[PDB]
């Protein structure tokens, strides 16, 4: 099926987050650094397992063709619940079941998104369906669904 | 380890997040001429 230049560019940008030194491969060391910056604390075994799951030629790192194969295949799946749950956990780093403005700002800055403070407020507000302030899981699911 | 079972979900999640920000910024900026 179609994989446009724009779609590949989006997947390259996702790759580039993990490729911290820009050399074209994701290492276990880089994977753990990013995952900790995103509020998680995986063990060494868990990181190597993740590398091994994507590393199709077994040389110990993930290159972009390997990454693209994995992402393009997942894109064909009609159900995105697991990916949305994982995305929620990245934002909800204290695990209390809702995303605050501070938590959204934190992810924003880590990804280099350069939103203004008013823009941070706006993203939270536009996702806050029930109007109580922060973004809960149901609100996050509804926003992230295609 | 069983981390292999959630690995695709975690890599795809960061794509979903980057897309969330990208689409918002695109909507904000659309049509502006500097
Ligand atoms: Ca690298
Ligand atoms: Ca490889
Ligand atoms: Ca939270
Ligand atoms: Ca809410
Ligand atoms: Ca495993």
């Amino acid at each position: 099926d179609q994989l446009t230049e724009e779609q590949i560019a989006e997947f390259k940008e996702a790759f580039s987050l993990f490729d911290k030194d820009g050399d074209g491969t994701i290492t276990t060391k880089e994977l753990g650094t990013v995952m900790r910056s995103l509020g998680q604390n995986p063990t060494e075994a868990e990181l190597q397992d993740m590398i091994n799951e994507v590393d199709a030629d077994g040389n110990g790192t993930i290159d972009f063709p390997e990454f693209l194969t994995m992402m393009a295949r997942k894109m064909k799946d009609t159900d995105s619940e697991e990916e949305i749950r994982e995305a929620f956990r990245v934002f909800d780093k204290d695990g209390n079941g809702y995303i605050s403005a501070a938590e959204l700002r934190h992810v924003m800055t880590n990804l280099g998104e350069k939103l203004t403070d008013e823009e941070v407020d706006e993203m939270i507000r536009e996702a806050d369906i029930d109007g109580d302030g922060p973004v809960n899981y149901e609100e996050f699911v509804q926003m992230m669904t295609a | 380890s069983n981390a292999d079972e959630v690995t695709v979900g975690k890599f795809y999640a960061t794509f979903l997040i980057q897309e969330y920000f990208r689409k918002f910024k695109k909507r904000k900026e659309q049509g502006l001429v500097g």
